[PDB]
């Protein structure tokens, strides 16, 4: 059991530009799976990915705008729920901690 | 073999620009405040002794500050996540002569306004019951955070944060102020003022002092002078009243008696 | 301790010393006593005043509300009508915006909360709502001919009251944060119902439609607290969507709203809201999880699963507590007992859960046989992660009850919830019989407004303005065709769960755009068909609609019955709508000859079915063009080649041979 | 508990704020100044949970002018 760095950049960046596109014709319990896959083969890699390496300056943004933003997030309501919300953080906090 | 660069320049900069677009109102401070200390603690607890790996700008501060001056009103778990925030920015580096980041803090007159609302102000009056006071976390909270302070500025120059502590005392103490009127959270007034009892006043000014006192007097004779004709307490108390000396052969009273050693020391 | 209030025999001192002084200056001159009346409330509400604070006794005050409410108003100044307004309306505002996320009560009390409505189909909530019917008395008065005095053409100060950019953008946002439930299923209580009830007069006294209609569109422009951009919108509910449907209830409000260029503007703000929103429904996902047969008031107590334990050394053992059945209620010794030492003031129990869990409800029981030992009040912290925990609120009262239910606004994610118990008042123990942790799962067995939820009332307001008035209906059709990507939406709002409105509404939607023109009429008939994604979309902008997530030509019994609609209906164009379904028929014959599109790949039977049923009826019935000249002897080689090469016995086969 | 305190016997005057009295086994009011009094009016509230009142004992204690009782 041994993942490639090389081959596994491009299924994380389609991933993560699969993230940023979803709107009211896709639903929040396959992100919540989305995110989690994106975690681990994050981590799986001997080299593992920086988050550098997977999004832009734009993505990056619009990513942190997704939890912290007040046009997606109105008061009480959030983007796509509160298991929406941990699993966000959750994939976040995992690849950092695994760059560090 | 390939060389990978690192992620904390360009989390710095999209964290600067979410810390710029709050004056605005483009981003919500509370999720803001909760997604800068989870990413920031990743280097597992609170402890305020842990430098941050994100790190904000000069300018962030001061919008940050500013807006948090005006906000409308703050819960209990905004203030808890304020605090723990001032207390990682307090360990923060300006680098990237200028000054330590706690000179900055101290020297700005928005701290005092922030600091006044949490000691004399509660959450939202809907309702429901609530105790006047804020439990024993929030109180831990703002004591690490005054520590940490005073920590930091002691070797540089102490007589700055004795002036701060002075003026806020005085500010409280005023006329129409929380001492005056009973309003805050009792045990955090309590622990501030028996904090401040074992600092060191060297080279303060002298209207400062001069006023403390002042206010500090009018206030401890005004609540002598009017006091209730009616007394009542559980069977468990035993604390002899306001007037009654010579008795050695929380409270408000306790309140009150700390100002009194505060006085007592200056 | 004391109580914040005063009494009964104080309040009706106040209240007699009032009406002593009104009925002496009655014959006189009462506007000055109403002048008095009104700056002294007006004081009280200011900014920094007893009212936002929170200060004094609140039987007093109530009764100096009641006072007030009786009284007459006919020479008061205007200036002071003014002050009052804006400073009430800014209290009220505060009040419904910042509420506490924990509520408890006794299980004595039943009142609703301040942002419920409808619900008719001593408390601060009673002041605010008392302020409010002040504000609607108000705001009725007639105006004097140099509009300085109230009075004793008719203006009203309602007039006024609209010009003020301030007090209707509050009045409305605070409107926008309420929410109903009977109305979910299709006079006044709470304050919502007061600020409904104030709109509606204002409505009511408006003297112009175009005075009413500017702040509503003033509103539906703008995103949070005014705020411009790309995919930002106004939040919307459902009593504002009522009230703003009863403001459009009439033929000149309709036209003037179209004037003004709203039905632009709401077509505009549905596009842009369906982009920034995900569905929140369940999907493949859930059902094959539930396939699994497991997986990581409908709510379950998750604490018997929980370990407890307490951070003091010398405590009893408390697995106790976490039994799912009750103790007896007439027990002799409590559960769990706790010694305070006498330097001691809180005392902590720790639960820590195997898993994540969406807690909604906490619940203690105390002793019920020696209520002296009750917690004088409790503190509660709950963490996500498990180890870094955060207070939820100030500590909540409890003397005297006996039983404790917290119940969270919002629902939070925990992982671990801590407890603090403060001594009793009077006597030195603690004692207690159960505690219970309810919530949701993700996934499994236990996982069990939407106005404000999705973006689904634009398309109620444009199913209003379409078809609420039969003659003024083309003239809508003409203004919202030319708008981008309005048909895409529709089209995946119409293919989704049920979110708020039922399916036929949205096809009398979709049809009667459709059929304002030709164009427009061929390009629904390739969203149904052929593709259905947005136009001109490329991932690269992050702001452009994105409508991906859905299959191509997707059979339904509401997509059956628009492709019928649009067929049979003897109109310039149809000529060209039979082209078009005739020419989808033969691509999709050609591209079975394969030994690309979506779609074109999978004909859904159903819609060759239908297609043959227009062919029939069209036939059958008479019509202004030549539907023999249409049908070529190729599509009938085509059709017969592909019937010929299907496998019998399956219902693409039965279709095609229908259309035969 | 509101206390009411008459010293003719037909105006009562409040004596001072209500006192709060959950969760307490014995409720004993003390006046700082000692006032000559010939009825005395007593306001209970409602409970906070239940809906009944029970009580076992009222006294008052005081001093006369002359006499056994000082």
């Amino acid at each position: 059991f041994t993942l490639a760095h090389e081959r596994c950049i491009s299924v994380v960046q389609k991933l993560v530009l699969f993230l940023l596109s979803m709107d009211f014709t896709c639903h929040a319990d396959l992100l919540l799976f989305v995110c989690k896959v994106l975690a681990r083969i994050a981590n799986a890699t001997r080299p593992t990915i920086h988050l550098c390496e997977i999004v832009n300056e734009p993505q990056l943004e619009r990513l942190l705008l997704l939890l912290v933003g007040t046009d997606f997030n109105r008061g009480d309501i959030s983007w796509g729920g509160a298991w929406a919300q941990y699993s966000l953080t959750c994939m976040l906090q995992d690849i950092l901690a695994g760059e560090l | 073999l390939i060389i990978q660069l690192s992620s904390v320049p360009m989390l710095n900069v999209c964290f600067n620009k979410l810390f710029s677009m709050l004056q605005v109102h483009h981003v919500q401070l509370e999720s803001l405040l909760q997604l800068w200390l989870t990413l920031s603690l990743n280097s597992f607890l609170y402890n305020a002794n842990r430098i941050p790996v994100i790190s904000l700008n000069q300018a962030s501060i001061t919008s940050f500050l500013t807006v948090l001056a005006w906000y409308p009103n703050t819960l209990l778990r905004t203030w808890c996540l304020v605090l723990h925030s001032l207390t990682l920015m307090t360990n923060m580096q300006l680098n990237s002569t200028q000054e330590s980041t706690a000179h900055l803090l101290v020297s700005d007159p928005n701290l005092i306004h922030v600091l006044v609302k949490f000691l004399s102000g509660t959450s939202p009056h809907g309702t429901n019951q609530h105790s006047p006071q804020v439990g024993p976390t929030a109180t831990q909270a703002m004591q690490e955070f005054l520590t940490r302070l005073q920590v930091h500025l002691s070797s540089t120059c102490p007589q700055i944060f004795s002036e701060f502590l002075l003026k806020l005392i005085h500010i409280l103490s005023t006329e129409r102020g929380a001492f005056q009127t009973g309003q805050g959270p009792l045990d955090a007034q309590v622990k501030l003022l028996e904090f401040t009892l074992e600092q060191n006043f060297e080279v303060v000014s002298v209207s400062t002092i001069s006023a403390v006192i002042e206010s500090v007097t009018f206030l401890v004779h005004h609540y002598i002078t009017c006091s209730d004709k009616v007394m009542s307490r559980s069977g468990s108390d035993s604390s002899v009243g306001a007037r009654a000396c010579f008795g050695g052969l929380m409270t408000r009273d306790q309140l009150m008696f700390d100002l009194l050693k505060l006085v007592n020391i200056l | 301790q004391h109580s914040p209030q005063v009494g009964p025999t104080a309040t009706q001192a106040m209240q007699e010393f009032l009406t002593r002084l009104q009925v002496h200056l009655s014959s006189t001159c009462p506007q000055i006593f109403s002048e008095f009346l009104l700056k002294l409330i007006h004081i009280l509400s200011t900014e920094r005043g007893a009212f936002q604070t929170g200060q004094g006794p609140l039987d007093a005050q109530v009764k100096l509300l009641e006072f007030t409410l009786e009284q007459n108003f006919e020479v008061v100044s205007v200036s002071t009508i003014s002050a009052v307004i804006e400073s009430v309306t800014f209290l009220v505002h505060h009040y419904i915006t910042c509420s506490d996320k924990v509520m408890s009560r006794s299980g004595s009390d039943s009142s609703v909360g301040a942002r419920a409505c409808f619900g008719g189909l001593m408390t601060r909530d009673q002041l605010m709502f008392d302020l409010l019917k002040l504000v609607n008395i108000l705001v009725q008065l007639p105006l004097s001919g140099n509009r300085e005095y109230s009075a004793r053409s008719p203006a009203y100060v309602a007039d006024l009251v609209l010009a003020n950019q301030q007090i209707m953008s509050q009045i409305l946002s605070a409107l926008g944060l309420c929410n109903s439930s009977a109305m979910a299923m299709i006079d006044a209580i709470s304050v919502g119902d007061g600020l409904f009830t104030i709109l509606t007069t204002l409505s009511k006294k408006a003297s112009t439609v175009h005075m009413m209609l500017q702040p509503i569109l003033t509103y539906m422009a703008c995103g949070y607290m005014g705020r411009q951009g790309s995919l930002a919108t106004c939040q919307l509910s459902e009593p504002l969507l009522w009230f703003i449907l009863r403001v459009l209830d009439t033929s000149d409000a309709l036209k003037a709203f179209h004037d003004m260029g709203g039905v632009q503007l709401i077509c505009n703000n549905m596009v842009t809201s369906t982009r920034a929103i995900v569905n929140t429904a369940r999907s493949m996902v859930s059902t094959i999880m539930k396939f699994l047969d497991s997986g990581p008031e409908g709510i379950h107590n998750f604490a018997p699963l929980g370990t407890i334990t307490s951070s003091s050394p010398t405590a009893q053992p408390a697995e106790v507590l976490l039994q799912a059945t009750p103790p007896h209620r007439r027990a002799r010794s409590a559960a769990w007992s706790y010694i305070f030492l006498p330097e001691e003031a809180w005392c902590d129990l720790t639960i820590h859960l195997p898993a994540a869990v969406l807690l909604k409800e906490i619940h203690i029981q105390p002793h019920l046989a020696s209520l002296a030992t009750c917690p004088s009040s409790v503190s509660v912290e709950v963490s996500a992660d498990g180890v870094n925990m955060l207070p939820l609120s100030t500590p909540v009262v409890t003397s005297g009850l006996t039983y404790i239910k917290i119940q969270l606004v919002k629902a939070e994610v925990a992982s671990a919830v801590c407890l603090r118990l403060h001594r009793p008042r009077d006597a030195s123990t603690l004692g207690l019989s159960q505690i219970k942790l309810l919530g949701l799962t993700a996934f499994g067995t236990t996982s069990s407004d939407q106005v404000s939820k999705t973006s689904i009332g634009w398309l109620r307001l444009l199913h209003h303005c379409l078809t609420h008035i039969s003659d003024l209906e083309g003239m809508m059709a003409s203004a919202a065709a030319p708008t981008a990507n309005l048909l895409q939406t529709c089209a995946a709002l119409l293919m989704s769960p049920y979110c708020g409105m039922h399916s036929p509404n949205i096809e009398v939607v979709l049809v009667k755009i459709g059929l304002q023109s030709t164009r427009i009429g061929l390009k629904l008939i390739d969203i149904l068909l052929r593709n259905c994604a947005a136009s001109g979309s490329d991932p690269t902008d992050l702001n452009s609609p994105l409508l991906f997530g859905r299959l191509n030509g997707l059979s339904s019994d509401s997509t059956i019955d628009i492709l019928y609609q649009l067929g049979t209906t003897q109109d310039p164009g149809t000529k060209d709508r039979i082209q078009a379904l005739l020419k989808w028929v033969s691509d999709s014959a050609r591209v079975a000859a394969m030994k690309v599109e979506y779609g074109l790949l999978m004909p859904s039977p159903s819609h060759l079915h239908c297609v043959a049923a227009i062919l029939w009826h069209s036939y059958e019935l008479l019509v202004e063009y030549d539907l023999p000249a249409l049908l070529d002897q190729e599509l009938f080689e085509l059709l017969f080649n592909w019937s010929m090469s299907l496998p019998c016995n399956m219902v693409l086969k039965k279709a095609v041979d229908s259309l035969l």
